[PDB]
């Protein structure tokens, strides 16, 4: 999709 | 549900 | 400052001036810092060396670093 | 974004209304573009040459 | 960055864009960048002499600082949301 | 600088002394500033910062 | 109609046939 | 027992720290004074980050003294009712109250 | 500007008539009966409830299904219904006996949903490992089983006109063969997203299509992009067209975006809204499905409750 | 089983995390995300507000939706081995734990729904008729003029006594028979502190019930019974001493001072013989009751209030604690009555009914019962079914003739949380009766006879006969009891 949308759907700790 | 289970048991 | 002074006349008819002796009257629907600029309902007058062409339209935008003059008709 | 251009055959028309023909090789974020096998859109200017952004008007894929 | 945005509103609508140059050309807006850069797909003849020397090409890449003018239809802005963006910025 | 005894005890080797339980030699960390009297030894091992 | 109807008889007899074979199996 | 000392609090502050909330016995096998019980009771009454010990204000005062009269016993209902939430500091303070108007 | 942008078909807009919630979970799959009297709603209790059609009241409820049960299905010549799902279990429902005599098989694991064909007797069905298993009229076996499928099949059907077998898998292939051949002459090894949203057109053939990313349109002979849809990014778990032409699929994202069967994008580009009892972002169109007589479309979503949207009478649906 | 259910919703949220909104193939994420949704669930297991942050919108989306399909499952696994409790299909070995775990959790976070609700919401007690009821029994103390408990001091001479008993007691139900647990021997031990330094475990006793206003953490635990489930709850050791303590101090007190009268009374005499046989022979030796020639009847009502725990009002229980026990000893109780609520990973909350299993617990349900006593029979049919306190009667004795003959009330008695009326009444205020009942709640297509608590002994000459006018009676006796007591505070 993209390299910030990426970044944006990540699961954190 | 949980009412008439909780009144039956 | 210069630039609020202009939002002062949105949906205010204007009058623009050009690099290449153009002109342009139309309403004012949007600018930027840039001076870029969207007009409606626009006529513009090109003086070309004496003779002065025009041409309609409903909607323009317009690049700002054309642009010199920002007044009202 | 010129990327769907690289390595295709474009048409180049610069400020000045000149036309050139070439390979698009490289560009960047100002259009200094790299070409490749150009002409004077049909006389061979050269191999490669570099053109600054300033100069370009307008691409086109062909 | 407002300009960026509006002219994101026009994807896929018809406009004409003239040139500094005395270059017209029709088309369908495909993208825009930050510069303001175009890209048009379905490159056609608006006017019979502007017109520059192409023919088979139908994408184009125009350079942001080369354009006059764009001509748009009252149909593809609302007004009134340009008018308080512009209001908005600083 | 934390060191076991023989006797299930801690005795810490910067602060020189002993330490009766397990919070008493994790109380000398922030106290018993042995580490600030390294520095003659720092400069004394460099002597350049 | 016709087409689909001689596509539904060979699939009705192709079917036939594998159900023969799964009753004689 | 449980005297709760500065040493030990520190090592019960950098258990749960370390460890976790949820774990008392990963927590009581690393202090060799006091029980996980116990360590989770201190841990939740003194060693707790979110515990306003000081700033006795007239606004909780009179929120106390607002509270103690719809109910008289329950201090551990009105104690994260009140904001305090030590069950203990409501004590003192009904205690303050009441000794300072008695006079 | 756009394609059929300035060519505006004036449909009515929707209306919510009626709303039942009598259901205990998600609904799995709703459709009308042949009559416009009976109208089966699946849902995660285990328990599919013949409701009616029109007036949406509980007429009675049918279970044997020990999970939830997201595939049913009525025949043509058979009077009677068709339950598949993760339990293997398959509800004869017929209009005078009303219990279990299909008891279908085949599946070594769970079923996700079922189809029968309306004029052959055979049918299909989505297990979960690799099978599928053409339930047999008056035999429950697969005689003739259209396996080739790796992983849960999402969607299955089968018709005696166009693509007597159309199937797709998760796993990122699908088998687009002939029904008759068996083999698969022709892979489909593509729509690795979750694709399980297909319905029919009004007109012939070259119908409209669906996917979860970039839907469009499809073709009868070989397939083919025919109409270019807008970017529907909502993720599609269904599709039911009207007798009239009018094609709308349900969203599993809660977005429904209701399109034109011309256009392809969204007329109304309209969303789940969330019953009281559901949370914010917890719902999501689990069927949508117009009536026989295309009057109100009756909407199962995950609130537990079948939303009846009726036809207004406006004209002013003209955009530019 | 539910383990197919469970692997069948570990494939949906493996194909929802490949299929619902992968956000591309970016070398995307793993298993965390289940491990946090496995967490998640165990939160809402926990009936803990908390959730599962540190996700985006449709990812928490199918998080929540998932973990409700797999709450859903096993809410029907739980209801289906609930319907299979009294039988249990010939019950196995090893589903019953999982099964009574199950049921301990939902009973768990309905406890915290129901707290919950009390506390955000005010549903109160009927403050009017609260402070009505207060004021009666005001007036029924005055009028049996007992006096409250002189809260223990320390140079009393049976408290030695009292304090040993106690420790007897609390020494055979802690430890039977080879019998010890990790806190069970901090049991033992305080017990024997306490049998060796009495004079300090009195003191301590002392300090803690004129100072300590609060308790510690006290864990529920549910009995594995067949049709109801007995809770027994867990607290402190010197807590419960300190309970048995006082607890039998406020029984020698009431004994002494005859504070509680004998029909709310299962008491000092063996329970079954002599509470059926008392029963049977005041039914006999009543004025005449068996004659039924001019037209009297007789009926005999049986009920469970289902409201003598948790529906309880607390702040009425402090106040008519303080009106009958000093205020160091009500106070106290007050505070233990609702302290705290652990299970075996949640943490149940107070403040919204008594907590039966606590030690001393006794003395607040059958005082909490008679004040529903005074209110359901009234003032002066208790007065004359009790007796003067110069002189009162015998459990179901009066004084004369006429003290029986006057009020329709005859017999009355009362169990832990049952309740027992016998009434005669002649024909006029039947009639009066049925009217009003018919006016209130009417019959009209002889629906009176649908719904009705009937017995299976020889139903065929022994069952209650049901005719057009004992059957009204029956209703109309029951809605007349279900008018004197507030629907707020019990209701049968």
């Amino acid at each position: 999709m993209t390299v910030k949308e990426q970044q944006e759907w990540k699961i954190p700790p | 549900e949980f009412h008439k289970k909780f009144m039956e048991k | 400052e210069p630039l609020d002074l202009i939002r002062l006349s949105l949906d205010e008819r204007i009058y623009v001036k050009m690099r290449n002796d153009r002109e342009l009257r139309g309403r004012l629907h949007a600018y930027d810092q840039h001076l870029n600029m969207i007009l409606g309902d626009v006529e513009e007058t090109v003086t070309t060396i004496y003779k002065s062409t025009k041409r309609n339209i409903p909607m323009l935008f317009v690049r700002g670093d054309g642009v010199v003059l920002v007044a009202p008709p | 974004a010129l990327e769907n251009y690289i390595n295709r055959t474009v048409a180049v028309i610069t400020s000045d209304g000149r036309m050139i023909v070439g390979t698009l090789k490289g560009f960047d974020q100002t259009i200094n573009l790299i070409l490749d096998e150009s002409h004077e859109r049909e006389q061979v200017v050269l191999g490669l040459y570099i053109v600054r952004g300033d100069n370009v008007a307008v691409i086109g894929e062909i | 960055m407002l300009f960026y945005s509006f002219f994101k509103s026009l994807v896929g609508k018809d406009v004409v864009v003239e040139l500094k140059n005395d270059l017209s050309i029709c088309g369908t807006l495909h993208s825009v960048d930050q510069y303001l850069n175009i890209k048009l797909t379905d490159i056609s003849v608006t006017d019979p002499e502007k017109y520059p020397h192409m023919l088979s090409v139908k994408n184009c890449f125009i350079r942001g600082s080369v354009v006059r003018y764009v001509q748009l239809p009252a149909d593809e802005v609302d007004t009134q949301l340009l008018q308080d963006a512009a209001r908005k910025e600083a | 600088y934390f060191m076991k005894n023989h006797l299930g005890s801690y005795e810490c080797k910067l602060c020189l002394t002993l330490h009766n339980n397990e919070g008493s030699y994790l109380a000398h960390t922030q106290g018993k500033k042995h580490q600030t009297n390294l520095a003659r030894r720092a400069a004394k091992e460099a002597k350049e910062a | 109609e016709e087409a689909i109807k001689e596509i539904t008889e060979k699939t009705r007899v192709a079917l036939e046939k594998s159900v023969s074979q799964k009753v004689a199996a | 027992g449980g005297v709760w000392r500065n040493t030990e609090d520190e090592i019960l502050k950098a258990a749960v720290m370390k460890y976790g909330k949820n774990q008392w016995s990963r927590i009581a096998s690393l202090l060799h004074r006091k029980s996980a019980k116990q360590c989770k009771a201190r841990w939740y009454e003194w060693l707790d980050p979110s515990i306003k010990k000081t700033e006795w204000s007239r606004e909780e005062e009179e929120k106390l003294l607002h509270l103690a009269k719809l109910m008289p016993t329950q201090w551990r209902t009105i104690a994260p009712i009140i904001g305090r939430t030590a069950a203990q500091c409501l004590e003192h303070y009904e205690f303050l109250l009441d000794k300072a108007a008695q006079r | 500007k756009a394609p059929t942008m300035p060519k505006p078909q004036w449909h009515p807009p929707w209306k919510l008539y009626r709303v039942i919630s009598g259901h205990l979970g998600w609904v799995r799959c709703i459709a009308v009966e042949p009559g416009n009297q009976w109208f089966v709603t699946g849902s995660a209790d285990r328990t599919i409830k013949i409701w009616d059609l029109a007036s949406g009241k509980l007429k009675l409820s049918l279970t044997g299904h020990i999970s939830t049960v997201r595939g049913v299905i009525v025949s043509t010549r058979s009077p009677y219904l068709f339950s598949c799902g993760e339990d293997k279990q398959v509800k004869c429902w017929d209009l005078e006996y009303n219990k279990v005599i299909r008891h279908y098989h085949g599946h070594l694991s769970a079923v996700y949903g079922l189809d029968l064909h309306p004029t052959i007797d055979v049918l299909v069905t989505c297990s979960r490992d690799s099978t599928a298993r053409i339930w047999d009229v008056r035999t429950k076996a697969s005689v003739h089983t259209l396996s080739g499928h790796t992983n849960a099949v999402a969607t299955v059907r089968c018709q005696a006109a166009e693509p007597q077998i159309i199937t797709g898998s998760h796993d990122t292939t699908i088998r687009l063969w002939d029904l008759v051949a068996g083999k698969t002459r022709v892979t489909l090894t593509n729509h690795k997203k979750s694709v399980r949203a297909v319905v029919l057109h009004p007109r012939h053939y070259t119908f409209a299509s669906g996917s979860p990313d970039n839907i469009k349109q499809w073709k009868f002979p070989d397939g083919s992009f025919i109409q270019n849809l807008s970017g529907h990014n909502a993720i599609i778990n269904t599709l039911t067209v009207n007798s009239d032409g009018v094609l709308v699929s349900g969203a599993d994202n809660g977005t429904m975006h209701l399109w034109d069967w011309r256009t392809g994008y969204n007329f109304q580009r309209v969303h789940a809204a969330v019953q009281p009892g559901s949370l914010d972002s917890e719902s999501g169109i689990f069927a949508c499905a117009f009536d026989q007589s295309e009057s109100r479309l009756l909407t199962a979503e995950a609130d537990k409750t079948i939303k009846v949207y009726r036809e207004d009478d406006t004209a002013t649906e003209e955009t530019h | 089983v539910e383990s197919h259910f469970d692997l069948e919703l570990r494939a949906a949220v493996m194909h929802d995390i490949l299929d619902m909104m992968p956000e591309g193939i970016k070398q995307n994420k793993a298993r965390t995300i289940l491990q946090h949704l496995s967490e998640a669930w165990r939160c809402w297991k926990a009936n803990i507000p908390w959730k599962v942050p540190g996700l985006p919108t449709p990812i928490e989306n199918m998080i929540l939706r998932y973990v409700k399909a797999k709450a859903d499952w096993w809410t029907n696994t739980a209801h289906y081995n609930r319907e299979r409790i009294r039988r249990g299909a010939t019950v196995d070995k090893t589903v019953c734990k999982k099964n009574l775990g199950r049921l301990t959790r939902l009973y768990l976070k309905a406890e915290q729904e129901r707290q919950h609700n009390y506390l955000k919401d005010g549903p109160y007690i009927t403050a009017e008729e609260a402070v009505a009821v207060y004021t009666t029994t005001v007036h029924w103390l005055e009028s049996r003029r007992f006096s409250p408990i002189p809260f223990p001091p320390l140079s009393y001479k049976h408290d030695t006594k009292l304090l040993i008993l106690a420790l007897e007691r609390l020494k055979e139900a802690y430890s039977v028979k080879s019998r010890l647990n990790q806190s069970q021997r901090e049991e033992l031990g305080l017990i024997e502190q306490a049998y060796d330094n009495p004079h300090e475990a009195l003191s301590r006793i002392k300090r803690h019930l004129l100072t300590q206003r609060a308790f510690k953490e006290v864990g529920i635990e549910f009995m594995d019974l067949y049709s109801h489930l007995v809770p027994v709850y867990d607290v402190e050791p010197l807590e419960k001493i300190t309970d048995a303590y006082l607890d039998q101090y406020l029984w020698y007190e009431a004994d002494k001072r005859r504070l509680f009268p004998p029909w709310i009374k299962p008491a000092d005499t063996e329970p079954p013989p002599l509470l059926v046989y008392k029963w049977c022979q005041g039914i006999n030796n009543l004025q005449d009751v068996w004659e039924t020639s001019e037209g009297e009847c007789n009926v005999m009502l049986e009920s469970r209030f289902e409201k003598m725990y948790e529906k309880i009002d607390l702040t009425l229980l402090n106040r008519l604690l303080r009106l009958i026990v000093d205020h160091n000893i009500a106070d106290y109780m007050t505070a233990k009555n609702n302290v705290v609520i652990n299970y075996k990973d949640m943490n149940h909350t107070n403040s919204y009914g008594i907590i039966r299993g606590l030690q001393f617990a006794s003395f607040i349900v059958q005082y909490y019962g008679l004040v529903m006593d005074l209110l359901v029979l009234g003032l002066h049919r208790a007065s004359e079914m009790a007796g003067p306190p110069q002189m009162p009667n015998d459990f179901l004795s009066f004084q004369d003739i006429a003290t029986e003959a006057a009020h329709p009330i005859r017999l009355f008695c009362r169990y832990i949380d049952r309740i027992h009326i016998f009434f005669r009444f002649t024909a006029d205020e039947a009639r009066d009766l049925i009217q009003r009942y018919l006016t209130e709640h009417p019959d009209p297509n002889n629906e009176n006879i649908v719904g009705y608590n009937n017995k299976k002994c020889w139903p065929r000459d022994a069952r209650m006969r049901l005719m057009k006018h004992d059957v009204n009676l029956g209703r109309a006796v029951f809605w007349d009891i279900k008018n004197r007591l507030p629907r707020s505070v019990t209701t049968v």
